[PDB]
């Protein structure tokens, strides 16, 4: 078995500037294509207190924030502020008229509801109404921050499909709105409601600033950087195909596609109901429905892009059924896209290698296991001077289908690059390539949208 | 003046490279395999008939009225659970190395059951989680396992009892992976908890959280090493399966661990602390 | 808790004769409605040996067969022959050219196929072609006996002490469009083959004769007796799950009259409560299924029943109750009941002794009724089984007109509708028993294909 | 006529039950927190962020897993006697975990089949359980080591609500282990010989023993773990107007087959 160690994938920033790191790259070069007077209007929903808190946090961010760990300065950088060293080259301002409060009485009405599902539906009802109003009115926000007070986050979010997820239901009920929402804890400003809370929740402030502003920038529709391609002519598109299961009806599974470009922008499609192998498990598409989904996805891509891709790579976390490979082949053939690849990305392989020492293997370590490719998307990171995690990383196993045009070395480098498309943080060592990571996020939302109802393809609404 | 721009400098990996071990063992299968039809749909259905005879063994598979085993089923109580007129010895390649999902699944089940029988002196098997764990001997009693790590003799407390009560057993998921035209066993270490060496612990989740503290590179690598010894030694009526370590994986660039041990304020966190 | 011991339900036989026992009743009275010169033409498929075997058995049956256990004579009676003491007042004859033989080579062709599913389909293809030939030619059988040789039965039927095709279920699905039912028998003892798993290795001959002839009589479309009560219909609603596709569940109805005749209907796909399990119908789909069932009954009988009793083995969802009510209203049906028949209740009573409680033992727990369909039987002078019987628990829905005592008696009486044997202590009432039988067949008939309502084809 | 026993015990519930919200979705998520605190017990339910129990949760380590401000004593009938599915589910879960706690001296509980069985004391050792059948002191070998497989007397304990009361239903069975503790790797062999024991007198005898154990488990004894909060009561015999003519022992050649033979 032959091993490689891939270079950290390079990103491209303003004026053709390159860097491996989003944060250093933005400070050196700015974002990919700024325009003079760029401004992101930020609407806010909160209480009197949390709205004031957000104002102060934005002002503090604008001045700049010192690193809280100078011994690892690349992983924990200073936030350079929003003045003459603004790395986004973009203002972030809450316009007057674009803030909506939640009253004390409304907080108490939600927390006072004893049944969890009742409380969640009441909260979603109220907030989705407030969002619709803010979008419908004259304030014209590009993105909205929802800063709920801590006792309301404690009611709505469990600590660590029986029960409603507040965030997933809210996103579903607001999926028709064009202005995305960022839901935050009002003390530290990191993301709330995406994962369970810690019962004893109790520096990294500059990192929190970087991350929130990067999230708002993506949600406003601006692009901080692109994956640097091998050829400036050879555009590649990356299509993930996923499935989610409905809780109501017959609990049928529905296919989804997550179609990404090299600028990290995603298009979300819902396709046909899936078939299942055994007792309602192991979802898969028939040849006809796999063809239809890939045709739908290619169509959406073409509608949103100038150039047709020279290569399309299809990623799925379960093996390609012969019928899926058949239908994908049929859609590709008819598309006239020149090159195409199908890769099964195993997220739970038991296979691993172990160097001798306390640090794990480098990120970008790849082992070709006779037509299977073991890839460490997490591991020791030279740029950061550490392994940023604690538990040992477990690699991906990539299994290219025989129908693929590219080598397993090319496809592994593509997967590693796709891990840098990241709407959640500015730290680049993420485990999953964006199209696969997108599947689970979009599935949790779309199970709350009735099958057959049209859904927006704009991925920002799902983040 | 203002916020300093860092140069974005860092210590690169060492160009001298280093080695790593992979958690696979090559499996050497017998050259022939026995197949037959059975009156029984599945293996569970055949058990009551099987146990009417002596010298019972369970390293065999019956699925969809088809039997497979590496041993000759005519010479054991399995002669009661097969159609005897259909028993044949065939090239193992014809079951273990084809494209049929059904033969692939039956091969893996047979491998798993063969390993269970071959390792029963040290290990117990849990159907839940498909977990193989070192078995206790004695209630609330610890025990150790000696094994070779390269040229050095070492040992681990593979059953570890604690009282103020629980017992931790070294465990592994042993999986099977076919790469090209060879079968491999994959070692994925874990721990199993019991109350007293035997009775499964009534609520793992308390203890599940302590396992994570132990998932660190040197500790997992040591456990791989120990299982490879157990399984290789298990293959030495002869055992039906032999196992072979693979040559080390050579990496062209090495983690700069000795520098980082100096510079990285988090270096000590990379090492497991057994509480 | 008040207990009641029901009397063994009475049946009516020829010319107003009544008896609790199908066998003693037919012996004394003959069947419900005979016509002079009644004859059942029996077709036969087997080997040279099994066909010869079956025609001797038929002849021997005609001459009469003595009880082999005179100590329990009611349980093990004599078969009095097909002459002057013929309990069926019917001739049973194999006409010339109504026989098809399977060659020794055809047997070897099947038993030598190594993959079970391939063996089963091959056997099904072969036998259904011979059945079609028999039905489409000049022999005009009323009922066909399939007497496969022992090695072919052993190949086709799994032994015990969704993973694989069941030969009997697949053959019946592939032949459901034919109007002549088949009875599949072991060629040694002439008891039923392929309904259940066989024993790893293979005399109540008079009972075997009774059981076989009774089955042929029913499959030939003749009525041996009626339950002695306006007309009540008893409609079971069940569900079976498909193996392929999305493994959806489909509703079925099994509607029986008091003469024990069944009409089978397939309805809409079911909804499920959790992760593909707990099938149920929405109100409109429940209404459609009951409307469909009443339509089929009326199309045959040119009347509608005065009372409809609906039985399910899972609780009635409120939507199901709503749809059933809407259907009754549209059909102008005047009196109805809904009963959930729990097959796996852990509730039980224990007398002091070795014999179990009497069949017909009923306990009214408040709102739910424990009923022993199986247990000690006075007429037989024993408990015919071995393992202690577990009772049914009947739960009448609030939407019912009748009392639990009336409903329990109806369930007990429905156990006597028996297309399997002539022993009357059956655990399940016929509408419920039919659900599992039909579901096993219909999962091999693609949804959307219309299926015969004639229950004889599924027995 | 004759008399028959029913395999039900009436359950006596406290008049009040404690309810609260919890930060944790389900009880399993709360366990790591709960055991960090000590003064632990497990006879309580959390489901969909609602906590229930018969004991006051403020008084035990359960205080760490409820929202203290929301702890309320409520009339048992609000949870245990309505037509809300969730409430009927949580009630049965609470009853089961209460039984588990009250019988821990004698019994172990198995998640699979929700099965209680007499627990072993010595590895590969047999033991007897002394109980009262009517007014007669008796014994049953509830753990039986055969020399290797161990059979344990067992029962599926279920809950049934009839009208406005709760009943525990006793359904006897047997559990098999290798050593007294480790479940049997391949148990189909043994399960087969349980069927021979499915005879009226043998099952009735097991109902009786289980009744004794469960009634005793609810007894408050002077000078004897917290006291049990649930009590259990035997029902009157069922009166049957017609009797089986058992004294069939003469005429039925299969009479002996009706008695169980333990092998
Ligand atoms: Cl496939
Ligand atoms: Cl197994
Ligand atoms: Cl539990």
């Amino acid at each position: 078995f032959k091993a490689h160690v891939f270079d950290e994938p390079m990103l491209e920033f303003g004026d053709g500037g390159q860097h491996c790191d989003p944060r250093q790259g933005l400070r050196e070069h700015g974002p990919l294509q700024p325009r003079s007077g760029d401004v992101i209007r930020v609407g806010v929903i909160g209480t009197d207190d949390t709205v004031a808190g957000f104002t102060e946090f934005l002002a503090e961010t604008g001045r700049g924030i010192e690193s809280g760990n100078k011994q690892l300065i690349n992983l924990n950088p200073d936030f350079p502020g929003l003045g003459n060293q603004n790395p986004f080259r973009c203002k972030f301002e809450v316009p007057d008229g674009a803030t909506v409060t939640i009253s004390r009485r409304q907080v108490n009405d939600i927390t006072g509801i004893g049944r969890h599902d009742e409380a969640v539906r009441h909260a979603v009802e109220l907030i989705s109404s407030q969002l619709s109003a803010l979008v419908e009115g004259s304030a014209k926000p590009d993105v909205i921050v929802l800063a709920l007070p801590i006792p309301l986050i404690e009611k709505l979010v469990n600590a660590k499909g029986d029960m409603l997820n507040f965030r997933d239901l809210l996103k579903a009920k607001t999926l028709h709105l064009p202005v995305p929402t960022q839901i935050v804890w009002p003390d530290t400003w990191d993301d709330a409601a995406k994962i369970p809370r810690k019962i004893k929740r109790d520096q990294v402030k500059a990192t929190r600033a970087w991350n929130l502003l990067n999230a708002l920038f993506y949600k406003a529709g601006k692009v901080p950087w692109r994956l640097l391609p091998d050829q400036a002519e050879y555009r590649t598109s990356f299509l993930g195909i996923g499935f989610y299961r409905d809780l109501d009806g017959q609990q049928l599974w529905t296919s989804t596609a997550q179609m990404f470009d090299e600028r990290g922008r995603g298009l979300i499609l819902r396709g046909a109901r899936a078939q299942t192998e055994t007792r309602g498990r192991h979802p898969y598409l028939t040849a006809k429905d796999a063809e239809d989904l890939v045709v739908q996805s290619i169509a959406a891509y073409k509608a949103h892009h100038r150039h047709v891709p020279a290569r399309l790579v299809v990623l799925k976390t379960s093996r390609f059924r012969s019928e899926e490979a058949e239908g994908i082949d049929a859609a590709l053939g008819k598309s006239g896209i020149e090159m195409s690849d199908l890769v099964w990305v195993q997220e739970s392989s038991p296979i691993a290698i172990f160097r001798d020492g306390n640090y794990p293997v480098l990120r970008g370590t790849f082992v070709d296991l006779d037509g299977k490719g073991l890839l460490y998307t997490r591991g020791s990171v030279p740029f950061y001077g550490t392994f940023p995690g604690l538990r040992v990383p477990r690699p991906l196993l990539l299994v290219p289908h025989e129908n693929s045009d590219s080598t397993i070395l090319t496809l592994a480098k593509d997967v590693l690059a796709l891990t840098k498309v990241n709407w959640n943080t500015t730290q680049f060592d993420q485990k999953l390539p964006a199209p696969i990571k997108a599947a689970r996020e979009v599935g949790r939302i779309l199970k709350h949208v009735e099958f057959g109802t049209a859904v927006s393809s704009d991925f920002r609404r799902y983040t | 003046s203002g916020w300093e721009l860092q140069p974005g400098v860092f210590l690169p990996p060492l160009n001298k490279g280093e080695d790593a071990i992979i958690n696979l063992l090559r499996i050497r299968l017998p050259d022939e395999i026995f197949i037959s039809t059975s009156p029984f749909g599945s293996g569970r259905d055949a058990v009551p008939e099987l146990v009417k005879h002596g010298n019972v063994r369970f390293d065999w598979v019956i699925r969809k009225r088809r039997f497979v085993s590496f041993f000759d089923p005519r010479e054991y109580g399995t002669r009661a659970i097969v159609d005897l007129d259909q028993v044949e010895a065939v090239d193992t390649k014809l079951i273990a190395f084809n494209d049929e999902q059904d033969d692939l699944n039956d091969t893996m089940d047979l491998l798993r059951r063969t390993v269970e029988r071959q390792t029963a002196t040290q290990l117990s098997f849990l159907r839940k989680d498909r977990l193989f764990h070192f078995k206790a001997v004695g209630v609330g009693k610890s025990r150790s396992y000696r094994y070779m790590s390269n040229v050095n003799e070492t040992s681990a407390k593979v059953v570890s009892a604690y009282s103020s009560g629980y017992v931790r057993h070294h465990a592994a998921r042993l999986r099977f992976e076919r790469l090209a035209d060879e079968w491999f066993l994959v070692i994925d270490p874990d721990f199993h908890f019991t109350t007293d060496g035997f009775q499964p612990h009534r609520y793992p989740e308390a203890l599940l959280a302590g396992k994570k503290r132990l998932e660190r590179n040197a500790a997992v690598r040591g456990q791989v090493t120990m299982w490879q010894h157990l399984l290789v030694e298990s293959g030495k009526p002869a055992p039906l399966l032999q196992f072979e370590r693979l040559p080390v994986i050579q990496l062209s660039q090495a983690v700069p661990e000795s520098s980082w041990n100096r510079t990285d304020p988090r270096a000590k966190e990379m090492e497991a602390q057994d509480l």
